[PDB]
């Protein structure tokens, strides 16, 4: 339903999130920003429950910013999706836990790399070349197998996401109302303004 | 009731100064001194044991200095029990850093943290304070190679090279003389060694009243290696800078 | 639980353990708020008997609490560092409920109340320290500098000072400080913050920290060279 | 020691007693009520000329219709105020209303004994709590660290109180007027502050059924300050 | 009724001394001696029953106590203050190991977690320290056998030999002049009663003598037979009779 | 000096309050002696009611602990009353979790810890008794083990307590030599009550009506008290030999 | 002396010096006096200013329709005392259907007060309390003490020269209990009493306070304008 | 010195000097009796007239537990209402288990330990009352007296307050004339009689006369006030007795 | 399973007019097809001029009653024998039946 994707190239993680948000019978709004930054090269998108996804976002963005101040250094993208894997795999046998998937990407500016985290609500971390949570990657993942190179710039990494997207607003049942786009690279965190 | 047997731990002087961490200080300068040194490509950790038998089992012993992981160590000068309470502690703490962050814990956040649990015993629950001060050398890789000291008020700082214990103000002029910042870990153990033997209440220094360790990269390729010191290196090493 | 009432009033309606809490404030190295026209400026003195200190590691004597505001003390260093701790947990927390960073008052405030709370609170003795709390309201240009004390009592100052020698810094800044005309630049307010200090200080080249805050969180410490430059030109005008 | 909620052989308190000191040593603060109004008025007493006295708050909102104005440890009337607040707040919440002033100084005396081996000592700070209801109209009260307080036409508290008291004692009459309650407590602070009085140094207040609880401008004090010099001097 | 001390009865005065530790040494000094002396292939633990009366039967008071099949202790000071320590020590041994791990904990361990003990009592609300000095002698299979004492502050070193309590100078220096590394059981058994003899005044036999070994396994003291991997407690007290057989080749 | 009133250390390693609950062991001024036959454990106490107004079956230092087991106090009767409680209430607690009944000497044991900890903690007070426990032990045979203030406790070939507790320990010391062996060699218990009262007697130097005494007797699966009836024909038995 | 420092302790002879400073608070209390008849029970209290400016502080508090109190000592005292017997007539009718019998409410005030004075850390109650009440046997007069101590009588009175008043009733026995019937007479007999401890002072407006509770009449307070018809 | 100044600490005699000193508050109040009698017993009380305006008959001391118990005691009034109280919290959550009233032996020991735990902590006071209680069970009936102690025991005849000694004394005599036994309604005129005897040791002011009694053949087991013609007779067998 | 509700049937009626205003109620109680009484009435009057009724489940309808009765009382105590206003019993009724949101009182309330 909600449509949360991932692309880890060369020298930068591109984020792309659908921008509609939808109750019951009715589109309420359709330019939703799916995302938090959590640090100045660590970005996180979610999805899953309503209330659930922005509480839980922006509890761990509070945490990071916390250890940011305390330390005066950024955490690694290693460090934070740690961090977070712990926090929903306590909550899974919680009284109610948080139902929110989320994907991680993160600019290493120790090791001059590009780093992608794939964290489901159970505390199930991988990281990977490319992600998708809910039903997107059936239709993704295949077609990244195919079309992915290791060594892709950031506009080879923004047509391969145009493909995704075309795929989905093709194939999918829901209208999910375009995606926002996010690049996260050695200069910080970026929006895309026309996809 | 029992108001009339509480000593008041936690109160200040009126001259703003804290009655118990004060006479823990004076406690802990009758310890054996420990020496902390910190070149560029490591660190030395020197530490007098304090009085010893010939029937003291010399080998299988620790007393001054404890391994907190494997790139932190501390020596210690004062109460041993207390000091394992806060080692326990601390171990526990940097265990508790890597199962939340999948990295090793940068040597300062432990060393705030264990200094943070010594000023709460100051402020509050009417306890006496932990009579232990310690020296952590370790390294991460944001500032490499670091001192600190930590003392029973909860401060701690940062050094290049410093003394606890008995006699730290001689100890600390003698340091202070032949310190320099380009030094090389060999010589910071003959520094180390020198400055135990001068400012020692013994009649001559020797092996089996020591503990020593070091700090280096000297395993291969940017892996940090801890060597708690055997009596035997303790004994060859003392030779080799010709103290005996 | 231990729950003796350690900070209680005496005869004469004093409560000493705050009193006390202030003398361990005294004992403190000097510390030294001074706002510009467009900046803060914050001062602290560092004493000069550890030689053989790493300054690369060694906490600094101006604490960040969020981008835009900062925090300076005089008194026990080891107090100081869990009042710092509950004010950037604050600082978050005000982000998270409000949407909107603190302004320097209410971060004050907060750090004022608690400071109170340890003196009617049993089985706890009263903080000894002392703050300075500077910064920029968000989205606002106008300087703010803040003192608060152990009793919990907290004020805006133009500009102020706070530990040893305080009062003989306090009267250098109260005729050399023009109400009508505060230092039009940072390099003015600066000056100005280093010959305060230049009156006790003894000296100034690892004894002076300067910390300078500008709005929209721009915040940076000098270094050594940077300091000493001052120092340098500031004696030159005196030999006259 | 001894305990802190020990009775004296005169069968008093020691801990409120010795609060009481505490009080005498704080700026002073007066309150006069009229049928027009409730005027409270403070000393702010800065401790330097550097600091900005524009920050000190020593009188304070409770609600729109209740005032306070506070003399001895400051800093302890900051959880007195929050609890205030709360109270009034709390009972609009439940009956859909205003609350009595009364019952509002009765809550805020509630906390004042609550303490022992609860906080660890009294509160050190004295409150002159001003409002309007429709059942008593405009009124005047004394909160002490004691859990007592006494209504009042007029009132001091603070180290010069006793002198400022029996100023009060002659000029109260249950006729005045709101401009005569404003001057008259302009007049009897410049008579007991150590400084000269000003706009920077002294604050007025009031509460009107009509406009509520207003803390008064620099500007507006000044203009008073000024009407008081020349009523004065013209006789 | 509610228990009002929760501070610390333990505090450093002006010279830096922790005064009730202090003290409880000085009941420690008081206690009757009692020895430990490190063989090659074993451990001797050795201490005088001191008999309040005659008409008391001193066997159904036992100052010497098996901790783990592996380890076992004796003391100096106050026998009370011992007794509830051995009790502690047994159950530790069990609920912070054995219950977790599935064996018994290594000497060092143990003596490690029997000072945290005695350390809190040093620090908690409400407390005096304990009034005993400990001996520790045990064996584990990576440390082979040792040798610990244990102070009221907490603290603990190992010993090739020592002694606590009343006659511990003379009988400490009784020791360095006998002890050397080629040791045999059977020889610091008889170094162990000779050092005992000294500080002694009265009777000197099996019935007034208490020691305990620490030694090879034992299979006829196990209680059951079958599995080769399970060998029998190391710990073994000397009889009255096992004694009085050393005392005539003395 | 504070030290003096909780139980800390004194800067000689002693515990005073510990050593003033001794001192209160012997505020009754009653003496008690316990011995064992072949059989059978006797413990005797002496009985003083001073006051006319008193109901004299009331007046008891020997309690009924368990089927079992039987306690003799020396002090103040409500603190004895406390131990009492406390070991009635531990020894049924015993046998409900470990399915047997409470032996004496662990029972002692049990009373003796519990004395440790108020020589430890500082809130409580030790309690002024001394408590003899008694049984005829299905594994250890008749027993008698014995708790102080201190936290002390052992088990006795026989005992004696009070005042005068001294002169009775060396007469019956004296009788163990000559006899060569750790009881009284007697069949009945009635003789071995005789033989208690006969070397009370001879250590006291007093004499006893039916009413200056108190008697227990543990036996078998039993511990009883006797009446005043039962001492009497026990103290007619030992004046007509 | 050494034995003042808490209520926990007592002193050589026996007594508790806490209590009996608790005791000296009430003594520099102002006057207040109860007496009844069969039919009614009136409490007459003499209240206490700071200055000229001040209110006078008020001494009677309502505790049901049917029972309340007045006060010499400490007033926050009072209100904490005065609030617990508010809880227990009210428990007392909505559990039972049933108005607390007047000696119900003396015992658990007894209560209440005895045990802050065997605890550490606990202080006694500084007030004294005059409780008054019609229940299923009558007019009622209480005289409750912060040692625990309460006691039933015809009349009484307590605090600043309460002996006078106190003399004058112990006097005038025979001629009160018998105003059976007749309101305006039994407060005139309370109002006479008061006034036998009165020095330089006299009964003004806003310085009396009559509280009265009886057969046909619910406990009822007055004040000000309402007090003139006694003066 | 200073071994008085706090509760539960042992002085060098082996005393607790603050149970000492609650004795001295239960020497000064009034006179409080209990005999024992033939089926039941009887307890009486001397309350001080301390005004006219004290109400007559409506200040009762003696209190009743359970139903069949009656509780009398000298010294701090409140101390011994608390005691009742906790007294009456015993009886009836044994009565709950166990189903029948609780028995007089086992409820003296529930008050004797209630107040030896008064005796242990600094954080308590001791009692400032001893107790005379008692009643009828199963056994018959039976007399004590509890002490600030903890200390009790069975009695014949017990006194305490002002006038313990005289009271006593008239005690002894009442037991030495009769071995075989006292009927009920005749130790209702001896208490009478005793009171008004003890009465001499307080007799500044005058005082009024409270009785209880409990007999399994009079109040059928059940702790009843003596009042009207059988109170009036047994004050007028006191009054000829002291002139 | 034990079901904590019950319903007692009955109806009630509130008019208001100009300077008035009435509250009606009958008097049956019932349960399923039997009759408890023919006359227990469940319109009372609170005190301050002010009338209420609760129907529905009768248990729940008197404790509430029982409350709100208990609750005007409580505003005398506490604040010097003042009025309480019909606005102001609205709001506090409100307070009492969302007190117990989770477990509700099963009444229609007129006041």
């Amino acid at each position: 339903m909600d449509i949360i994707l991932g692309i880890r190239v060369q020298d930068s993680v591109i984020l792309a999130s659908s921008k509609a948000v939808t109750r019951g019978i009715s589109v309420l709004k359709d330019s939703d920003d799916k995302t938090r930054q959590l640090s100045p090269h660590t970005l996180m998108s979610f999805a899953g429950e309503a209330g659930d996804t922005v509480q839980f976002a922006e509890y761990i963005q509070a945490n990071i910013q916390l250890y940011s101040i305390r330390e005066d250094y950024e955490l690694s993208p290693q460090a934070v999706s740690s961090f977070v894997r712990q926090e929903l795999a306590k909550s899974i046998r919680s009284r109610r836990p948080y139902q929110v998937n989320v994907l991680i990407g993160g600019y290493d500016k120790k090791k001059n790399k590009p780093e992608l985290y794939q964290i489901d609500y159970l505390g199930t971390k991988v990281e990977l070349p490319y992600g998708a949570h809910g039903y997107s990657g059936f239709y993704t993942f295949s077609l990244l197998d195919h079309h992915y190179r290791p060594d892709m710039t950031t506009e080879e990494g923004l047509d391969l996401l145009k493909l995704c997207v075309q795929e989905l607003e093709k194939r999918m049942p829901m209208d999910f109302k375009g995606v926002i786009v996010k690049i996260v690279d050695k200069d910080g965190i970026r929006q895309v303004d026309d996809f | 009731g029992s108001r009339r047997y509480d000593s008041r731990t936690t109160i200040f002087s009126p001259e703003g100064r804290l009655y118990q961490v004060e006479y823990a200080l004076e406690s802990i300068s009758h310890a054996g001194t420990a020496i902390g040194i910190m070149a560029s490509d490591g660190i030395v950790l020197a530490a007098e044991r304090k009085v010893t038998s010939t029937l003291l089992e010399q080998d299988t012993s620790t007393e001054k200095l404890y391994k907190l992981n494997d790139k932190i160590a501390v020596a210690v000068a004062g109460l041993t029990a207390d000091a394992e309470i806060l080692i326990n502690t601390a171990r526990i703490h940097a265990q508790n850093y890597l199962k939340t962050y999948n990295e090793d814990i940068p040597v300062e956040i432990l060393v705030r943290r264990l200094s943070d649990i010594k000023q709460g015993y100051t402020q509050h629950g009417g306890l006496r304070p932990f009579g232990v001060s310690f020296i952590y050398a370790g390294y991460d890789d944001r500032y490499g190679y670091q001192l600190y000291t930590s003392n029973p008020s909860g401060n701690y700082t940062g050094w290049k090279a410093i003394s606890v214990g008995a006699n730290t103000s001689a100890a600390q002029t003698l340091l202070q003389m032949d310190y320099k910042d380009d030094m090389k870990v060999d010589d910071a153990i003959e520094l180390a060694l020198k400055t135990l033997s001068k400012t020692t209440d013994s009649s001559a220094l020797t092996y089996d009243r020591l503990e020593f360790a070091t700090i280096r990269k000297g395993a291969n390729d940017g892996e940090v290696y801890q060597k708690i010191f055997k009596p035997q290196e303790i004994k060859d090493i003392l030779v080799k800078t010709g103290i005996t | 639980g231990y729950d003796r009432a350690l900070s209680i009033f005496s005869p004469d309606g004093h409560i000493f353990q705050v009193e006390y809490a202030l003398e361990a404030v005294k004992r403190g190295t000097c510390a030294v708020g001074v706002k510009g026209k467009n900046c803060v400026v914050l001062g602290c003195e560092r004493r000069s008997t550890l030689k053989l200190q790493d300054t690369r590691i060694t906490p600094s004597k101006v604490s960040k609490i969020d981008s835009h505001v900062v925090l300076s003390f005089s008194g026990l260093n080891a107090d100081s560092r869990i009042l710092i701790e509950k004010a950037r947990v604050e600082a978050q927390s005000h982000r998270l409920t409000l949407e909107d960073p603190v302004t320097v008052e209410y971060l004050t405030r907060y750090v004022a109340g608690v400071q109170q709370r340890y003196t009617q609170s049993g089985g706890v003795r009263p903080f000894g320290v002392s703050t300075l709390i500077a910064g920029f309201d968000p989205r606002d240009d106008e300087p703010k500098l803040y003192q608060t004390e152990p009793s919990g009592i907290y004020s805006s100052w133009s500009a102020q000072t706070i530990g040893r020698n305080s009062k003989t810094v306090r009267e250098f800044l109260e005729k050399n400080y023009d109400r009508k005309e505060p230092p039009a630049t940072v390099e003015e307010c600066v000056k100005l913050t280093v010959r305060s200090l230049l009156e006790v200080v003894q000296t100034g080249a690892k004894n002076i920290e300067i910390t300078v805050v500008k709005p929209d969180s721009d915040i940076v410490a000098l270094s050594s060279e940077e300091i000493n430059q001052y120092v340098t030109q500031i004696e030159q005008e005196k030999q006259e | 020691d001894r305990g802190v909620s020990t009775f004296s052989p005169e069968g008093r308190l020691f801990q409120v007693e010795y609060s009481l000191e505490a009080i005498k040593l704080g700026s002073t603060a007066i309150g006069i009520a009229t049928k027009e109004g409730v005027v409270l008025g403070v000393e702010k007493r800065a401790t330097s000329p550097l600091l900005e006295s524009d920050s000190i708050e020593k009188i304070v909102e409770i609600d729109r219709h209740i005032g306070c104005a506070m003399s001895g440890l400051t800093a302890d009337a900051r959880s007195m105020i929050e609890h205030a607040r709360t109270a009034a707040v709390t009972h609009n919440l439940y009956y859909d209303e205003d609350i009595n002033v009364e019952s509002l100084t009765q809550s805020v005396c509630d906390l004042a004994l609550r303490f022992g081996e609860l906080m660890s000592r009294p509160f050190g700070v004295a409150l002159l709590i001003a409002g309007h209801d429709a059942d008593d109209g405009y009124q005047l009260f004394h909160a002490e660290p004691s859990g007592t307080f006494y209504r009042y036409n007029a009132k001091a508290i603070g180290s010069g109180s006793e002198g400022a008291q029996a100023e009060l004692l002659n000029e109260w009459h249950s006729s005045l007027t709101l401009k005569e309650a404003e001057l008259l407590v302009l007049k009897i602070l410049k008579q007991v502050m150590e400084e000269k009085l000003d706009e920077n140094n002294a604050q007025l207040s009031c509460i009107t059924k009509q406009d509520g609880f207003k803390i008064y401008d620099n500007e507006k004090t000044a203009e008073l300050i000024k009407e008081l010099k020349e009523k004065e001097a013209a006789e | 009724m509610t228990d009002r001390y929760s501070f610390s009865l333990t505090t450093f005065s002006p010279s830096g001394k922790l005064g009730q530790i202090d003290y409880a040494l000085t009941a420690v000094k008081q206690g009757v001696t009692s020895l430990g002396i490190k063989a090659t292939n074993g451990v001797v633990i050795a201490t005088e029953k001191k008999s309040s009366s005659p008409l008391a039967m001193s066997e159904t008071l036992s100052k010497v106590s098996l901790l783990t099949p592996d380890i076992g202790a004796v003391y100096s000071g106050m026998g009370p203050d011992y007794r509830v320590l051995v009790d502690k020590s047994r159950k530790v041994a069990h609920t912070s190991y054995k219950r977790i791990y599935g064996e018994y904990p290594p000497t060092k361990l143990l003596v490690s977690e029997v000072a945290k003990i005695m350390q809190e009592a040093t620090q908690s609300g409400g407390v005096r320290p304990f009034g005993v000095s400990l001996l520790i002698a045990g064996h584990d299979e990576f440390n082979g056998f040792s040798l610990y004492q244990v102070d009221p502050s907490g603290s603990y070193f190992p010993w090739k030999a020592t002694a606590i309590g009343k006659g511990s100078v003379a009988a400490k220096t009784f020791l360095e002049k006998r002890w050397n590394d080629e040791l045999e059981l059977e020889d610091a058994i008889h170094i162990a009663l000779l050092t005992l003899k000294e500080s002694v005044e009265g009777e000197f036999n099996g019935d007034t003598i208490e020691l305990a070994i620490i030694g090879d396994e034992n299979p006829d003291l196990l209680g059951y037979t079958g599995i080769p991997t399970d060998k029998g407690p190391r710990f073994r007290k000397l009889t009255s009779q096992e004694i009085n057989d050393r005392l005539e080749a003395l | 000096g504070y030290d003096r009133h909780i139980t800390i250390f004194s800067p000689e390693g002693r515990l005073y309050q510990v050593e003033y609950a001794f001192k209160a062991t012997n505020q009754t001024n009653i003496n008690s002696l316990a011995v064992r036959g072949k059989d059978c454990t006797v413990v005797i106490s002496q009985k003083k009611v001073p006051d006319k107004l008193l109901d004299p079956t009331t007046v008891s230092y020997i309690f009924c602990i368990s089927r079992t087991i039987g306690m003799v106090v020396n002090g103040p009767i409500p603190d004895a009353r406390n131990a009492a409680l406390r070991a009635k209430a531990e020894a049924a607690e015993f046998r409900y979790k470990y399915g047997y009944d409470m032996p004496c000497d662990v029972l002692a044991k049990r009373m003796a810890n519990l004395s440790q900890i108020y020589t430890q903690r500082a809130y409580m007070r030790p309690l002024g008794v001394i408590l003899t426990f008694v049984s005829v032990d299905e594994e250890l045979g008749p027993s008698i083990y014995k708790t102080d203030p201190a936290g002390y406790y052992v088990g006795y070939k026989a005992t004696a307590t009070g005042p005068k507790q001294q002169e009775i320990t060396t007469n019956l010391e004296n009788h163990f030599k000559k006899s060569k062996i750790d009881h009284i060699n007697e069949e009945s218990w009635e003789k071995v009550v005789e033989f208690a009262i006969t070397h009370m007697i001879d250590a006291l130097g007093t004499e006893f009506s039916k009413n200056d005494l108190e008697v227990g007797v543990a036996t078998k699966d039993k511990f009883f008290t006797l009446s005043a009836e039962n001492i009497e024909e026990r103290l007619v038995a030992i004046a007509e030999q | 002396n050494n034995y003042d420092g808490d209520t926990v302790t007592f002193s050589p002879t026996g007594r508790l010096f806490q209590v009996e400073y608790a005791l000296e608070a009430i003594k520099q209390g102002s006057v207040t006096v109860g007496l009844r008849s069969n039919t009614h029970a009136v409490l007459v209290a003499l209240k206490r200013n700071a200055d000229e400016l001040s209110s006078y502080q008020k001494k009677i508090i309502k505790c049901d329709e049917h029972m309340g109190l007045s006060l010499a000592g400490l007033a926050p005292d009072a209100r904490v005392l005065s609030n617990y017997l508010r809880q227990q007539c009210n428990y007392s009718s909505l559990v039972f259907n049933r108005k607390l019998a007047v000696e119900r409410a003396g015992h658990l005030l007894c209560d209440k007060a005895q045990k802050n004075t065997q605890s550490y850390g606990g202080r006694p109650y500084g007030v004294g309390l005059l409780i008054i009440g019609y229940d299923k046997s009558g007019a009622h007069l209480l005289e409750f003490q912060p040692s625990g101590n309460v006691t039933e009588l015809y009349g009484t009175a307590i605090g600043a020269r309460s002996q006078g008043a106190k003399t004058y009733l112990e006097r005038t026995l025979d001629t009160f209990i018998k105003i059976d019937g007749n309101p305006d007479e039994l407060i005139k007999a309370g109002v006479e009493a008061i006034s036998q401890s009165l020095r330089d002072e006299s009964l003004t407006v806003d310085n009396l306070s009559i509280a009265i509770v009886g057969k046909d009449t619910p406990f009822t307070i007055y004040d000000g304008e309402a007090v003139a018809k006694y003066i | 010195t200073g071994y008085d100044l706090s509760n539960s600490v042992f002085s060098p005699d082996g005393r607790n000097f603050q149970v000492e000193y609650a004795v001295k508050a239960v020497e000064n109040g009034t006179t409080s009796i209990g005999i024992k009698c033939n089926d039941g017993v009887v307890f009486a009380v001397e309350k001080l007239i301390t005004s006219k305006l004290l109400v007559p008959q409506k200040n009762v001391k003696i209190q009743v537990v359970d139903r069949h118990i009656g509780c009398v005691y000298s010294g701090l009034i409140p101390d011994g209402r608390h005691l009742v109280n906790r007294g009456r919290e015993e009886a009836a959550s044994f009565k709950k288990l166990y189903k029948t009233p609780i028995p007089i032996p086992a409820f003296a020991d529930r008050l004797g330990q209630y107040v030896q735990a008064h005796t242990l902590y600094n954080s308590v006071r001791p009692f400032g009352v001893s107790t005379i209680f008692g009643g009828v069970d199963k056994n018959g009936a039976h007399l004590y007296m509890l002490e600030p102690s903890g200390s009790y025991w069975g009695y014949k005849g017990a006194a305490t307050g002002k006038g313990r000694q005289s009271a006593k004394a008239e005690l002894e005599k009442l037991v030495d004339h009769h071995p075989e036994g006292l009927s009920a309604r005749e130790a209702v005129k001896q208490a009478a009689k005793i009171i008004y005897l003890a009465h001499e040791d307080n007799k500044e002011k005058d005082f009024e006369l409270e009785i209880s009694w409990c007999s399994l053949s009079e109040t059928n087991g059940l702790h009843k006030f003596v009042k009207g013609d059988l109170l009036q007779e047994a004050i007028d067998f006191a009054q000829k007795e002291i002139n | 399973q034990f079901n904590p509700y019950g319903d007692n049937g009955g109806t009630i009626l509130g008019i208001a007019g100009e300077d008035f205003a009435v509250l009606a109620g009958d008097t049956r109680n019932i349960t399923d097809y039997s009759i408890n009484s023919r006359y227990e009435p469940k319109v009372f009057d609170c005190g301050d001029n002010i009338v209420m009724s609760a129907n529905g489940f009768a248990a729940d309808g008197d404790a509430l009653v029982k409350r709100f009765k208990n609750s005007v009382k409580w505003y005398h105590f506490d604040h010097n024998d003042k009025k309480l206003s019909i606005n102001s019993a609205a709001r506090n009724i409100q307070h009492l039946l969302y007190g117990k949101r989770f477990f509700p009182y099963y009444v229609h309330t007129i006041i």
